[PDB]
């Protein structure tokens, strides 16, 4: 069967920059190759078919080239709206020839924006379950942040789970939830809870005291 | 004109299930359709295709694992003997004329194959500590559910501006959790539907934790 080897696995380029993605076919597939864009949490979208033909509405900035065993997608004048995973697909008319490349996760580098931070103390009924979950949110930031949690000044190393939204289509910014989970016994044994959102040497904190909330 | 998948659900390994792809605005007399899947956090994988004349071909790995068929309004995908690794979103796709690629995709339907039992979400309100001085962001924590997805709306779907619903994360227990937050000009209600357990929970969120 035909294997499509897509490189690179991921790339980041600045707004206005150029992204070059390659697919190698293990056997010649002539001109039978398509490219799809898939934004996080959404369905794939056809960009290009027949190696180079644009799907209607798809801008000229997306350029497909190649033939045989070697194919290229070039995305010019990169936009925040272009942040997506891109996949090639052999579209050759034989089931042993059809397959997708492994994808390329394309991040877009926009302007730096420092996060603001929100913290959400657990509700009384949440504490009553025996399992406390504290939620922190980092708002509208770029580039990536690292998050740490402090409990009476002690950095936490377990019970932390993070989840990041897609890049904003207009300004490239992310949003993130960070959640800290502890037993209510552990929760009730400490006072100050701090979410600390860091970009390099700069951190933004939000804190509360368990008894205050 | 459009494609919509249905029938994704939670089953135990070995339990057959069938997914339906309902088309509108074009005829299956004219168009071929194919199925693609995508394991959580993974890439696209082609399953097989059915021509407008009913001729079916399968990816080599897929042979004997799936059966494709068509009706007057649908193409369908039977998964003969599901395994944990068949947990994926399944898409149906309309083939464009010149190659075996696709122009129209559905939103996908999510198949979960697991020995864990379904669990309705528990919902908890998210608000600033009692007394914080304000625009306010409120939210709902939605946890302990299986399978995905939940549908989170605010004010019965009438509130869509300023909403951020974070991607769910699966814990070691197999259960999922997410928070949804909404920013408003200084009451909001989150509605948490879980089609799997046919449950809907509403939480009107106080503006603080007092």
């Amino acid at each position: 069967d035909v294997v499509m080897t897509q490189t690179p696995a991921s790339v980041s380029e600045p707004v206005g920059g150029t992204v070059t993605i390659k697919c190698q076919a293990s056997q010649s597939i002539s001109s039978y190759l398509a490219w799809y864009q898939q934004k996080p949490g959404q369905r794939p979208r056809l960009l290009i078919y027949e190696t180079s033909t644009l799907a209607s509405g798809v801008p000229s900035r997306f350029k497909g080239s190649g033939s045989g065993t070697d194919f290229t997608l070039t995305i010019s004048d990169l936009e925040c709206a272009d942040a997506a995973t891109y996949y090639c697909q052999s579209t050759y008319e034989n089931p042993t020839y059809v397959s997708f490349g492994g994808g390329t996760e394309v991040g877009v580098k926009g302007d730096p924006v420092a996060p603001t931070v929100l913290i959400f103390p657990p509700s009384a009924d949440l504490v009553a379950t025996g399992t406390v979950t504290i939620v922190c949110v980092a708002n509208k930031y770029f580039p990536d942040v690292t998050v740490t949690w402090e409990v009476d000044g002690t950095t936490q190393t377990t019970g932390i789970e993070n989840s990041k939204t897609p890049q904003n289509s207009a300004d490239c910014t992310y949003n993130l939830s960070s959640t800290l989970t502890l037993t209510s016994t552990e929760y009730n044994s400490h006072k100050e809870y701090t979410c600390k959102v860091t970009q390099g040497t700069t951190s933004v904190v939000q804190s509360f005291n368990r008894g205050d909330c | 004109q459009s494609v919509e998948e249905s029938g994704g659900r939670l089953v135990t390994p070995g339990t057959p299930l069938t997914l339906a792809c309902t088309v509108s605005g074009f005829s299956l007399n004219t168009y071929s359709m194919f199925w693609v899947r995508q394991a959580p956090g993974k890439g696209l994988q082609w399953i097989g295709i059915i021509s407008n004349f009913g001729v079916i071909y399968y990816a080599t790995w897929a042979k004997g694992r799936f059966t494709i068929s068509k009706t007057s309004t649908t193409v369908d995908l039977k998964i003969t003997s599901p395994t944990t690794e068949d947990t994926a979103t399944y898409f149906c796709v309309r083939k464009y004329g010149s190659e075996w690629g696709g122009d129209l995709w559905g939103p996908g339907t999510l198949v979960t194959v697991s020995s864990g039992q379904p669990k309705a979400p528990s919902v908890f309100p998210l608000a600033p500590c009692c007394g914080d001085t304000p625009t306010v962001t409120l939210g709902c924590l939605v946890k302990g559910y299986l399978p995905e997805p939940v549908t989170v709306t605010w004010n019965s779907g009438t509130l869509t501006n300023g909403v951020r619903t974070f991607p769910s994360v699966r814990q070691s227990s197999g259960l999922y959790s997410l928070s949804s937050v909404v920013s408003v000009t200084s009451p909001v209600t989150c509605n948490v539907a879980h089609p799997a357990t046919n449950t809907k929970v509403d939480k009107t969120v106080a503006p603080s934790t007092c």
